RNA sequence: GCUUGAGUCUCGUAGAGGGGGGUAGAAUUCCAGGUGUAGCGGUGAAAUGCGUAGAGAUCUGGAGGAAUACCGGUGGCGAAGGCGGCCCCCUGGACGAAGACUGACGCUCAGGUGCGAAAGCGUGGGGAGCAAACAGGAUUAGAUACCCUGGUAGUCCACGCCGUAAACGAUGUCGACUUGGAGGUUGUGCGCGUGGCUUCCGGAGCUAACGCGUUAAGUCGACCGCCUGGGGAGUACGGCCGCAAGGUUAAAACUCAAAUGAAUUGACGGGGGCCCGCAGUCGUCAGCUCGUGUUGUGAAAUGUUGGGUUAAGUCCCGCAACGAGCGCAACAUGACGUCAA
């Protein structure tokens, strides 16, 4: 899992302060941290599928916080997704 | 860096190049800027049963925080040196320092 | 099951040590479990009806 | 369950006298239902006595 | 025809049969005597008395080496794992130790199929 | 808007969760050599087989593969399939404590997509043990079997395919509510609490019954999947998928008046326990019944079972039964019935 140090700049860059952990940007960052950490795990180890039914579950949680995010406020959703480097 | 617990036993006719390796394997974890925590020899111990026709062996032990590289270096170390029969290495929580049993 | 026949002691109490040493050690009854293969699911049914009697 | 009693958190490998205890004179681990270890500690005897074992500081049988 | 005066009785008591074999203390066999090869086949091979008579004629093999006392390794679950070893104290042998030296893997190799008798 | 559902963060805990790599000890087989000598092996009994060209046994050295005794547990972990020596590396989930944070972001899910035991398939490795096929030996009326001696695919590894199992709790997922008892396992607060997971018993209630019973098959709500007599048939045709084996979707004609579930009384068993007998009929065997009460929706049950004891349902003692009749016994005598004898 993402380390203490790199879960806490997250909450820093994303957030409105280091308590802020909850804000939806928060938790796509996060998401997205680990999902893209976990691409080096998976390509050494192609058959870890157990695992990667935890890194879909990331995905998917990913999504739904996108689509929350997007109706609930565009701009916010349009400046995350240009910061992470998401499609959608 | 990671807490690690080594315990490796030497051939008993190479008992007297054990503090010249003691001395070697901590200096490539002290030059990781790598601690060590404790540092036993045993000394020679009859072996519970026999390995490679050996009914003795000189025990060490030693307790290190280091990088994983350093450590995975001294086991191909270990490997490759037929003075050393057999090595332990362990992941300890915390450091240890207090003495064995 | 190692038995040294120890001094001013008779075969008998020298050989029921080792037949107790043997008992405790469990050797013919692992033989008699090894001779032929138990399938995993005999083994776990095995295991089951032995606890459920227990029980 | 003596572990507990004495308050013990990790059974150590090193400790080969506590761990001769809890083998047969055959090299054999005793069961927890003999010896009356709470099953937390009897996991974490068995492996101290696998790590012994195979650091020749316990036997695995009583023949070799 | 050398003297043996400390030896190894060695029984392989298999559930078909009985193989007493005396050796040195090197394995070095002195004599050997088997419930097969005793008067007896099929049922009363393997039976706890053909191990007996195995064993005394195992001893008698062994007369001329002089071997006094034994230690005694038992094998397998056979009908002739005792009575072999009271036989060998009857035929005057000081029995100074008495093992099971039965094979048992750790896990090891499948097994045989069983039989649907 | 809100924080109670859902989620994020902090500290910690247990775990055969997964992937990769290394390593240990036991054992089997094989090879080489020593000692030793007539058997070994196998079965119900045998024989095939192995052995004087020195087996089997025993000791020493070596090679190689596969699986991890004990621990071990109605134990633990995992969505399910499944996962078990020890060590390291990478990695998923769960749970608890005390807060802080977001602010309904939720539940379910046709189609879709992924995972999915064993066998099987492809290419390349590997091959100890085991073992479909196959061969021989037995058994038998025969024995294409069961048993024995061998033994190839396969079982193992890498990568790809297959997509099925009594893949089962034969029980879809999520949420709420509704007496108890005894355990297991794993946290945590001050003998006493409070969470998670799990096992057994049982209450109301439910159920055709069996049973289920806060882990519901109870009481409700949301959404999905599925059923509509037995066969024909999960078959044909068509489509899709697959290297193939085949999978998946899925009819009709025709045919029967049943098929089925649970439970009841018998009878029967090459099921178990306990007894008896020189081991017209069954059989002079000790049985067979009824009234009333009680239990069950009911067929029925109880009494008549049970602990003892007897030649005996003989007698005693217990007991939702309480009594009674025909038998037993007592004073040759054949209970209710059976064989359309
Ligand atoms: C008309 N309708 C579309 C029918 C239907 O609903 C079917 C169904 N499974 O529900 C068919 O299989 C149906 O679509 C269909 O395919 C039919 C058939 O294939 C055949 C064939 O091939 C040969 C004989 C009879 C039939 C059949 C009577 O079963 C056909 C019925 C078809
Ligand atoms: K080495
Ligand atoms: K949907
Ligand atoms: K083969
Ligand atoms: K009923
Ligand atoms: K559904
Ligand atoms: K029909
Ligand atoms: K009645
Ligand atoms: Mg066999
Ligand atoms: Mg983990
Ligand atoms: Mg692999
Ligand atoms: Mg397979
Ligand atoms: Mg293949
Ligand atoms: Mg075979
Ligand atoms: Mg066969
Ligand atoms: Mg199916
Ligand atoms: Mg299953
Ligand atoms: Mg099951
Ligand atoms: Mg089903
Ligand atoms: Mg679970
Ligand atoms: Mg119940
Ligand atoms: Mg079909
Ligand atoms: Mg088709
Ligand atoms: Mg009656
Ligand atoms: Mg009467
Ligand atoms: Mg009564
Ligand atoms: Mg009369």
């Amino acid at each position: 899992s993402l380390s203490t140090e790199a879960t806490a700049k997250i909450v820093s860059e994303f957030g409105r302060d280091a308590n802020d952990t909850g804000s939806t940007e928060v938790q796509v960052a996060l998401l997205t941290a680990q999902i893209n950490h976990l691409q080096g795990h998976f390509a050494e180890h192609k058959k870890d599928h157990h695992s990667r039914r935890g890194l879909l579950r990331m995905v998917s949680q990913r999504r739904k916080l996108l689509d929350y995010l997007k109706r609930k406020d565009v701009a916010r959703y349009t400046q995350l997704i240009e910061r992470l480097g998401l499609r959608r | 860096m990671r807490h690690y617990e080594i315990v490796f036993m030497v051939h008993p006719d190479q008992s007297e190049q054990v503090p010249g390796m003691i001395e070697r394997y901590t200096a490539a974890i002290t030059g990781a800027e790598g601690k060590i925590h404790r540092l036993e020899d045993w000394g020679r111990r009859q072996l519970a049963y026999p390995i490679n026709k050996l009914h003795k062996a000189h025990y060490v032990l030693m307790n290190v925080e280091a990088p994983q590289e350093v450590i995975d270096e001294l086991e191909t170390t270990f490997r490759f040196n037929d003075a050393v029969i057999r090595s332990m290495v362990m992941r300890t929580k915390h450091a240890v320092t207090e003495a064995s049993p | 099951p190692v038995i040294k026949v120890r001094e001013n002691e008779p075969f008998d109490v020298a050989l029921r040590r080792f037949k107790r040493s043997c008992e405790k050690a469990g050797v013919l009854a692992e033989v008699r479990r090894r001779e032929f293969y138990e399938k995993p699911t005999t083994e776990r049914k095995r295991a089951k009806a032995s606890a459920v009697k227990r029980h | 369950c003596r572990f507990t009693a004495e308050g013990v958190q990790e059974i150590d490998y090193k400790d080969i006298a506590t761990l001769k205890n809890y083998i047969t004179e055959s090299g054999k681990i005793v069961p927890s239902r003999i010896t009356g270890t709470r099953a937390k500690y009897q996991r974490q005897l068995a492996r101290a006595i696998k790590r012994a074992r195979y650091l020749s500081l316990l036997p695995y049988t009583d023949r070799h | 025809r050398k003297q043996v005066s400390d030896g190894v009785a060695h029984i392989h008591a298999s559930f078909n049969n009985t193989i007493v074999t005396i050796t040195d203390r090197q394995g070095n066999a002195l004599g050997w005597a088997t419930a097969g090869g005793s008067g007896f086949r099929g049922s009363r091979k393997s039976t706890p008395f053909a191990a007996q008579v195995a064993a005394e004629r195992c001893a008698d093999a062994v007369k001329e080496y002089g071997i006094k006392n034994l230690e005694v390794m038992v094998k397998g679950p056979g009908p002739g794992r005792e009575s072999t070893i009271r036989a060998l104290n009857a035929a005057g042998f000081r029995i100074t130790n008495i093992t099971d030296v039965t094979p048992i893997p750790h896990x090891g190799c499948r097994p045989p199929k069983k039989r649907r008798v």
